[PDB]
């Protein structure tokens, strides 16, 4: 699987390591 | 010119806003200012 004009992205609450742990 | 600080910059008429950092990417000898896929300016060469 594969700058800012006002828009922004928010990080997920569960990061990828925590999702991997789950 | 002041870099690494959020300043109001204008080079020959680009008249944008942002903080300028030294860039690894290399231009072509004639090419002046770059751009991104979203048509937003991402790299500029100082005329001086």
């Amino acid at each position: 699987v594969t700058k800012f004009n006002g828009l922004t992205v928010l990080p997920p609450l569960l990061t990828d390591e925590m999702i991997a742990q789950y | 010119l002041v870099k690494n600080k959020c300043v109001n910059f204008n080079f020959n008429g680009l008249t944008g806003t942002g903080v300028l950092t030294e860039s690894n990417k290399k231009f072509l000898p004639f090419q002046q200012f770059g751009r991104d896929i979203a048509d937003t300016t991402d790299a500029v060469r100082d005329p001086q």
